[PDB]
């Protein structure tokens, strides 16, 4: 298909989100991420692995 | 063949926004030395149909113009990008805030409380001049469709279609060297 | 499209020479004398009272060389060479008769340039084309009339001979050349009677907007269908422009509309 | 232009060659 | 939305739920 399939308005394929804030206690390592889902683009969390 | 020629596919130069010469479509061509006249007729008919489609596409999309490739385009011919209306809201009322501060009040901002009014500004952020100059990729592919040159290079040298040559400037007609 | 001569007026070589070799205080293109210093006032007064006479030879030769540049008898980069050669010749044979002849030549060339600011080839082509056919001498006559009308009314169109054939080109720097000889040779067997070559098809498509042909004949039918196709093409161009401009508030949208539209 | 600017001028008329002079055929096996 | 699907040619080519849950 040629039309109404792909964006072609200069958007990314992968996004790397640095944690907004994080704490490293002796037991664990908790990080908070603020992922923003564009304005029209949509994802499924089969992706979004933690690095 | 002069009757059914291969179209002159243009080359795009995305720094000046103008076509940089044209050359015959030597990439999308079909070999027929293995085919007898039965299929030669079919191939010739296909090439003629392709030429007809190119001619009518030129008539539909290409804007009329004396020159083949105007290096600098008039403002109206260039399709300007549309711009939306910008709505901005004035957050603070300076005169009333100044009055309150002069009467001994400190405001630590983040509708406030003391300002009953609420004004909005709407305007269009159009460029001062309508961006005369080069041609984007979309308009280039819309307008510089492949050209079908039926009778090729027949006549006086000044009657030839120039700007098919990659290095050729219209002003002071000549070929720019090193 | 480069300016042939420096002057702001391409015509009027005398005016161009005025622009080039005269002080920019006598020319017109569209203070408070008395408070000026004594030297300037006295110089102006003396010049006004007794005007200084000057030779109008270099100005005349400059006007002549500007006229030659406009006529393209002299290239741009040899203008100085021709100017110096003409000055040398005039100075060698200077006389009142020679000055009068120079003035007359300038006036004549200015008038010719003002008046001036393909048909004979078409006449020769029609002369070499047979004027009698055995399949109705009215479709051919009206087609010839339409061809002459369109070549006359076209702003920049050329008809020329290239060896044994005559060609028709829609513009000086265009890409639409029609071999008129072969087109008429193909049209001749079928004046009054799919089977037409692209050359004669292009000729018919070009002449359709500028055409007396009887609608019963095959050429009449072909011209009517070409007029209908051209009108459809114009209305389709208008619809395409409207649809695209509306849909731009994507090149894929242009792809889709063109594919659905052709 | 006329392509007469590319040819020697024997006085005024150019020294043009024959129209059919272009092309060649020289091929025999013996 | 048939135009969105990849086309086998002139005609586009064309299982909306899942059933996978079991303890062994």
């Amino acid at each position: 298909p040629t039309h109404d399939v792909t964006t072609e308005r200069s958007q990314r394929l992968q996004l790397r989100f640095v944690p907004v804030d994080r704490e490293d206690t002796q037991y664990s390592y908790k990080t908070r991420f603020q992922l923003a889902v564009g304005d029209n683009r949509v994802l499924d969390m089969a992706s979004t692995y933690f690095d | 063949s002069k009757e059914i020629p291969t179209p002159y596919v243009w080359t795009f130069q995305p720094q000046m926004g103008a076509a940089a010469g044209a050359s015959q479509d030597y990439s999308t061509r079909m070999n027929w030395f293995s085919a007898g006249p039965d299929m030669i007729h079919d191939v010739n008919n296909i090439r003629d149909a392709q030429n007809r489609i190119l001619m009518t596409q030129s008539a539909i999309t290409a804007t009329p113009r004396n020159l083949i490739d105007p290096r600098q385009w008039a403002a109206h011919l260039i399709k300007q990008p549309v711009v939306g209306t910008t709505h901005v809201e004035m957050p603070r009322n300076e005169v009333l805030e100044q009055h309150l501060t002069s009467h001994g009040a400190q405001i630590a901002g983040g509708r406030s409380s003391f300002n009953p009014l609420q004004t909005d500004f709407a305007f269009h952020a159009l460029p001062s001049r309508p961006r005369h100059g080069g041609i984007g990729s979309r308009q280039f592919v819309e307008e510089f469709v492949p050209a079908v040159y039926l009778n090729p290079y027949s006549g006086p040298p000044d009657s030839y279609p120039d700007q098919f040559i990659r290095h050729y400037n219209v002003y002071s007609n000549s070929v720019s060297g090193y | 499209e480069a300016p042939r001569s420096l002057g702001p007026a391409p015509s009027n070589p005398s005016l161009q020479a005025l622009f080039q070799s005269q002080p920019s205080a006598e020319q017109e293109w569209h203070g408070d004398f008395g408070s000026q210093p004594q030297a300037n006032r006295f110089g102006a007064i003396l010049e006004a009272v007794v005007p200084p006479r000057s030779d109008p030879t270099h100005e005349k030769v400059l006007a002549i060389v500007n006229a030659l540049l406009e006529t393209q008898a002299i290239r741009r980069d040899e203008a100085g060479q021709m100017y110096t050669a003409l000055l040398q010749r005039v100075a060698r044979y200077n006389s009142v008769n020679v000055q009068g002849n120079l003035d007359r030549l300038i006036q004549d060339v200015k008038e010719a340039l003002a008046q001036r600011e393909s048909v004979v080839a078409l006449n020769a082509f029609l002369s070499t084309q047979p004027a009698v056919v055995e399949r109705g001498q009215e479709n051919y006559v009206a087609f010839v009339s339409a061809l002459k009308l369109m070549v006359t009314e076209a702003p920049q169109s050329e008809v020329y001979q290239a060896g044994p054939s005559f060609f028709f080109q829609t513009s000086r720097h265009g890409s639409q050349t029609v071999n008129l000889s072969q087109a008429f040779d193909n049209l001749r067997p079928l004046w009054g009677v799919s089977l037409l070559t692209p050359n004669t098809r292009l000729l018919l498509l070009l002449i359709a907007p500028f055409t007396g042909i009887s609608r019963d004949s095959y050429l009449g039918h072909l011209l009517t269908l070409y007029r209908e196709t051209i009108g459809n093409t114009r209305v389709d161009e208008t619809t395409y422009n409207e649809i695209t401009e509306v849909s731009r508030a994507d090149a894929s949208n242009l792809q889709a509309t063109l594919n659905y539209l052709l | 232009y006329n392509y007469a600017a590319l040819a020697p001028r024997q006085g005024s008329r150019p020294m043009l060659s024959q129209w059919s002079g272009i092309g060649t055929h020289e091929m025999h096996g013996g």
